[PDB]
RNA sequence: GGCUCAGGACAACGGUUGCACCCCCCGCGGCGGUCCUAGCCGGACACCGCUGGCAACCCGGCGCCAAGACGUGCGCGCAAGGGCGGGCGCCCGGGCGAGCAGCGUGACGCAGCGACGGCCCGCCCGGGCUUCCGGGGCAUCACCCGGUCGGCGCGGUCGCGGCGCGCCGAGGGCCCGACGCCUGGCGGAGAAUCAGGGUUCGACUCCGGAGAGCGGGCCUGCGAGACGGCCCGCACAUCCAAGGACGGCAGCAGGCGCGGAACUUGCCCAAUGCGCGGCGCGCGAGGCAGCGACGGGGAGCGCGCGAGCGAGGCGGGCCCACAGCCCCCGCCGCGGAGCCGAGGGCAAGCUGGUGCCAGCAGCCGCGGUAAUUCCAGCUCGGCGAGCGUCGCGCG
């Protein structure tokens, strides 16, 4: 048993959707706490030198964030290892690049180009209603941030759209049958589709049954259920809309574009 | 030190499990307070630093403690005379010794002071009129440094006086 | 050997001398007394007479220091703690166990440390120099409370280069300043809260709310 | 982080639950009201100067000075704990499957923050324990346990709990193998073997556990019962100007012993990461090189009646933290095959010796004058830069 907290990361033990080569090296960057877990984020440096390729190394990596260029949701971020979640606002200033990171239907994190009109806002998920401090209401969300005095209205699993500038709630949508979703954890990351059916267990987990736009059903459990509109996306998603072709189409689609 | 792994006990079978570790810090336990009734001297409160950073205060000796009357809703602070029934042992009455459901005498004054001209229980009163008031402690002296407790009342009342009467 | 180097300091002019004693007989009025207690400079009679001196320390012939409270003749071990004497850390929680020298006075030292306390009138070779100049606002102030200019000297000392130490514990317009405006920030968030609190209050007509009232 | 596998056989470990019995640094987001000189408070130590002890290791006394150090503390009531506050057969908001949280009110107590403003809350990683299933062999071990099984009460603990103590009762486990003994016993992901079903192994790359000569104890700290941290006993070992002082390679190299068996006392943070930190430092982690027939993969000692190409050497590039190496460009140009066998199993036979001797032979067998089997020469066969012998596992 280690005498305390773990500060190191094999890269073989790295989640595998970072898609980390064998033979980089022994060692993976270990992200640091914050808005999102391990399993669910991917450390700066991963996007800013294996994907955008902007930078080769650590070392010019830790220059370019040190030098204040790259913004998380309105604010500079100069750790490295500061880890990049679902739903999160990726702009670069200096050469007018805006990103919302998402999931592609193979379940990794992608990054999908935005405009300005809704680059102020974000989604977030309620997960947990509780009492703090002299009884006053308050409310958590799936990045790590808390809102005093939410409305009434508002319940557990619903999302929330709150402006970038001031973290204030603007409208919600409900979690009802009949809403778009868009699955965020398991075997099903990256794919959409409606509410279809709701079945709760008394302690145990809730099962929710979902189909695709093509008439293709598939079944999660809630704890990675998302909401993203009222029957229409709120958000820009990826060329694709949430169709997972079969390993057929897709050698199919290898051979063509080989 | 002191521990309370049970890798050094016996299994359901009453068989001898073995040893593989050494002591952990996490099984620790600690001597003791023993918390003494005043009856160079004065009330002597200590601290512990606990698992943490947290703070911990046992009391080793002490004189007064808050009381209440339920039934009437009356409260103040009086002082504890001595301790003369605890179902454990006989041993903690004969030196005085504070723990939780200890049962205790404390002065009258702060009661007889403000009572006995309202109309409520017959027993109380009698017991007002006197110069002790038989009681109970509902706090635990060595983990949070204080002697509080509440005035007994129906049933239990007549137990514990059952009890000690004939002694 | 047979001797003792006895070292004298003077605190009134932070003058030190030195000194050879090859013989204990004389010194046998030495003997038995402890640290921190007077000791009469007729022991050695030619220009230490009519002289109270006080014993402050000193060290055995092996070179143990002694120690206060040992009452002893002989030199002993014992844990020493952190933040005690004749013992340098390297840790912040650790011990160590070494031998010490007894407080007691006796043959077996070979220095001692010695200050004096009363003279008679009669000049001695053993005027305080000064290496440092204080740096406190308080201090200068007191030496050239509710001081409202703030302002101070600057001839101090020059060595070519001049060298003054910088000034501390003064407010001017930057420490005001900060002061003030940290207050402005609480008392805006204070009055941003309870607003909030209001219309919150004013909101939930058609409900129950429990909350801590607010006392005086 | 790195090393190793001694110890430990309803344990560790693997999968599956839970804390409505828990603790948690950095970081992210919030929140921020504090009972009874505030143009800025008080006193010290370190470094340093003077005087000194001792072989060494180690320190002593006097003296001016700083703080994002220590102490005190300006302020709209606020920490822990404690008493009272729901129903009438059950079910049909802050929140749950679940009366759980919070609040009010009567008494106690003034904890933390505050001389450049952080007490507190949530999330995150991590830890602690916990449900269910799996979890070596011996019956020339058949009965075992007595805080052992349960209940009540207190204490201690971050916390539940025979975890500890007092009292009460008597229980709990066992051929569906208890208890005891043994193991040249770390576990799993996995490895070897090969129709299908299986057998044997699993020190070592990833995860988890345990330890730092044996046995114990403790401080600091969010976090260690830590050992490149301290204290003691025991077994060893070292220096001594003999009074005293001092150590822990199962970290990287290297040495002794042991054994059938196992490498350089090399260079560097340039890469991957970690710690601190703004234009950087450090890291025997890690990388590069050296030895290296454990082992795996690819070419070759000729083709042809004359031409051509290798290895090798001398130079230039590329690469490299510096250098090699591979690869490319120019001038000269070292062409080298062994190990087993020739009676059968099992593919492959000619003279000379010796004479049941010397020797061969996994088994059958040969050798007492042709020895197709020994020792030699010729010839021939198998694999091939590899071949053969010994032990183990699968077949
Ligand atoms: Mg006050
Ligand atoms: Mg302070
Ligand atoms: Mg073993
Ligand atoms: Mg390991
Ligand atoms: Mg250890
Ligand atoms: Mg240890
Ligand atoms: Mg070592
Ligand atoms: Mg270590």
């Amino acid at each position: 048993m280690a005498r305390g907290v773990r500060k190191h990361l094999k890269r073989l033990n790295a989640p595998k959707h970072w898609l980390l080569d064998k033979m980089g090296g022994i060692w993976a960057p270990r992200p640091t706490n914050g808005p999102h877990g391990l399993r669910e984020c991917i450390p700066l440096i991963l996007i800013l030198r294996n994907r955008l390729h902007y930078a080769n190394t650590y070392a010019e990596t830790s220059m370019i964030l040190q030098d204040k260029n790259v913004l998380i949701d309105g604010k500079p971020r100069t750790d490295p290892t500061f880890p990049v979640g679902f739903m999160d606002v990726f702009e670069i200033p200096k050469v007018h690049k805006t990103f919302r990171v998402l999931y592609d239907v193979k379940g990794r994190f992608t990054l999908v180009p935005i405009q300005s009109n809704e680059a102020g806002f974000k989604l977030c998920r309620v997960q947990k209603i509780f009492l703090g401090d002299k009884g006053m209401p308050y409310l958590s969300t799936h990045d790590a941030r808390t809102i005093r005095f939410p409305h009434p209205d508002i319940k557990t699993n619903d999302t929330i759209k709150i402006n970038l500038k001031t973290g204030k709630i603007d409208e919600w949508y409900k979690f009802d049958i009949g809403k778009i979703v868009m699955v965020t954890g398991g075997r099903n990351c990256g794919r959409i589709g409606t509410i279809q059916a709701i079945d709760k267990h008394m302690g145990s987990y809730t099962m929710i049954r979902m189909k695709d736009t093509e008439g293709t059903e598939f079944l999660t459990r809630l704890c990675n259920v998302f909401v993203i509109g009222n029957d229409s996306p709120a958000v820009a998603i990826p060329t694709t809309k949430g169709i997972r072709p079969d390993i057929i189409k897709n050698r199919e689609l290898r051979l063509r574009s080989i | 030190g002191i521990t309370h792994d049970k890798m050094y006990k016996r299994s359901k079978t009453g068989a001898v499990q073995g040893k593989w570790h050494k002591k952990r810090k996490y099984n620790l336990g600690r001597q003791p307070a023993n918390t003494k009734l005043i009856v160079n001297e004065g009330q002597k409160i200590s601290t512990i630093r606990c698992r943490g950073g947290n703070i911990k205060r046992r009391a080793l000796r002490l004189s007064h403690g808050s009381f209440a009357w339920g039934s009437a809703d009356i409260s103040h602070k009086a002082r504890i005379l001595q301790v003369v029934y605890n179902s454990t042992s006989n041993e903690l009455v004969r030196t005085n010794t504070l723990v939780k459901g200890c049962v205790v005498q404390i002065d009258s004054a702060p009661f007889k002071s403000a009572l006995s001209n309202d109309t409520l229980d017959k027993e109380i009163l009698d017991q007002i009129r006197g110069d002790h008031i038989l009681a109970r402690i509902s706090s635990r002296p060595g983990q949070v440094g204080t002697a509080d407790g509440y005035i007994l009342e129906g049933p239990e009342l007549l137990f514990y006086q059952k009890k000690l009467a004939p002694k | 050997g047979s001797f003792c180097k006895v070292n004298i300091s003077n605190p009134v002019t932070g003058a030190n001398k030195s000194l050879m004693i090859e013989d204990f007989r004389k010194s046998q009025t030495i003997h038995g007394l402890r640290m921190a207690s007077e000791f009469d400079g007729a022991a050695l009679g030619e220009e230490y007479a009519g002289c109270t001196f006080r014993i402050t320390g000193g060290n055995d012939a092996q070179g143990f220091p002694m120690y206060q409270g040992v009452l002893k003749s002989q030199r002993a071990r014992l844990l020493l703690r952190q933040g005690a004497k004749c013992y340098l850390h390297r840790r912040n929680g650790e011990r160590k166990r070494k031998s010490i020298r007894g407080c007691i006075v006796g043959p077996d030292l070979h220095a001692l440390s010695v200050v004096l306390v009363d003279a008679g009138d009669k000049t001695l070779p053993g005027v305080v120099p000064k290496r440092l100049v204080p740096k406190r606002a308080s201090k200068i102030r007191r030496l050239f409370t509710k001081v409202d200019p703030k302002d101070q000297m600057l001839v101090c000392e020059l060595i070519k280069k001049l060298k003054y130490p910088k000034v501390q514990r003064v407010v001017t317009d930057e420490k005001y300043a900060r002061k003030q405006r940290v207050i402005a920030e609480k008392k805006e968030i204070m009055r941003k809260s309870l607003q909030q609190l209001e219309e919150y209050k004013a909101l939930l007509s058609r409900m129950g709310k429990q909350h801590n009232i607010r006392i005086y």
